[PDB]
């Protein structure tokens, strides 16, 4: 399915997946030993598996009107916040950067 | 909206969505700003449709927040296209040379989302702060007197998202202050005091919700420094009254400010 590059300052960080039955999977590139992509998420770990979309990725996504405006600008539809993140993963808050593969 | 600095350098209940967050970068030669889609370094909020002088209303509050003592980053005022004010605030997750700090946002630390951003407390705040901050208990000094700030001012919209830790220098701690405002007098029929609750409750606070089981009981302050920062507040209320009316508020909504933080000062006993 769809794959995303996530990258931390730059360097690449590890992979977010999008796995069937609506789960997800984060897990880190052995390679990368800087800064962890989050507080909950730490390199002591190098696989997240996830029932739902990750927190940590849907807190950078827009809200309230300027949810309503990536909307309009893109042809996606709302709720496909794994689709909405590699729209506007070049720039969010924080260190992190979405790719997709 | 793009232009330079004046005098100043669904059944849920959100307010701060009814404005745009506009990114922008300041234009080095001519000190203006410049709306862009991606990669600025200050962030713009126009005035709302909804909700009334929402641009000075955040300009004050955050100054007022500086007076205090609570870290604020560079914030002001710009005269938008349309002639009218617009806020503006330097971003903390990104500090020049195109370099960007870790910036997580309590809802992102707490497992939450947008949708659930408030069901939250803080005593689920307070956790999080001791999980994660290199120095909790110097957090815990800052959370009080920002929890008892935005009790004066009536911000009743500090839910999980408006909580943030950023990772500084290899030091990880509450980030400077963002998205203050008097929430309660841009609204009409206000319907809590606390965006999250404390010991479960929202409205109706009293002096020993916050003096005794938040500052003792939760947060674990010795009472010379509870009454240290409450002296604080009680020095700072005659500055408070001055900026308010100094600033670019209308005079019908710097009315709102000051009966609200009277009532706010009242209900503490600062008067008494
Ligand atoms: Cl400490």
């Amino acid at each position: 399915m769809r794959k995303a590059y996530v990258s931390v300052s730059g360097i690449k960080a590890g992979i977010l997946e999008e796995l069937q039955g609506g789960t997800y999977q984060f897990t880190y590139f052995e390679d990368y030993h800087g800064a962890p992509v989050s507080l909950t998420m730490p390199l002591k770990n190098k696989v997240y598996d996830f029932d739902v979309f990750p927190p940590f990725f849907e807190g950078l996504l827009p809200e309230g009107i300027m949810l309503e405006a990536l909307l309009r600008k893109y042809k996606i539809d709302k709720n496909d916040y794994f689709g909405q993140l590699i729209l506007v993963g070049q720039d969010v808050v924080g260190a992190v950067t979405i790719e997709e593969i | 909206m793009k232009h330079c600095p004046i005098t100043y350098e669904v059944g849920k209940m959100s307010v701060q969505g009814v404005q745009k967050k506009l990114s922008a970068k300041l234009k080095i030669k001519e000190g203006c700003f410049e709306i862009v889609d991606q990669y600025g370094q200050y962030i713009l909020k126009p005035q709302s449709d909804i909700y009334p002088e929402l641009p000075e209303n955040e300009a004050i509050t955050m100054t007022l927040a500086k007076t205090i003592g609570l870290e604020v980053p560079v914030h002001g005022l710009v005269y938008s296209k349309d002639n009218s004010l617009t806020y503006f605030i330097k971003r903390f997750d990104r500090i020049g040379h195109n370099k960007k700090l870790a910036l997580e946002d309590f809802a992102q630390l707490s497992g939450e989302d947008r949708h659930t951003k408030y069901k939250s407390s803080m005593e689920k705040v307070i956790a999080v702060i001791e999980q994660f901050c290199t120095f909790p208990k110097i957090e815990f000094v800052k959370l009080f007197k920002l929890t008892l700030f935005n009790f004066l001012v009536g911000n009743e919209d500090m839910h999980l998202k408006n909580f943030s830790l950023i990772t500084k220098d290899r030091k990880i701690s509450i980030s400077p202050a963002y998205d203050l405002l008097n929430s309660t007098i841009a609204q009409k029929n206000t319907k809590e005091e606390l965006a999250l609750p404390l010991k479960g409750k929202k409205n109706n606070l009293t002096k020993s919700d916050f003096l005794k089981y938040f500052a003792i009981e939760k947060l674990g302050l010795n009472q010379n420094v509870i009454d240290g920062i409450v002296q604080e507040f009680h020095q700072v209320i005659p500055k408070w009254q001055e900026l308010i009316g100094f600033s670019f508020l209308s005079q019908e909504m710097q009315e709102k400010y000051l009966e609200l933080l009277e009532q706010r000062c009242k209900r503490l006993n600062f008067f008494d």
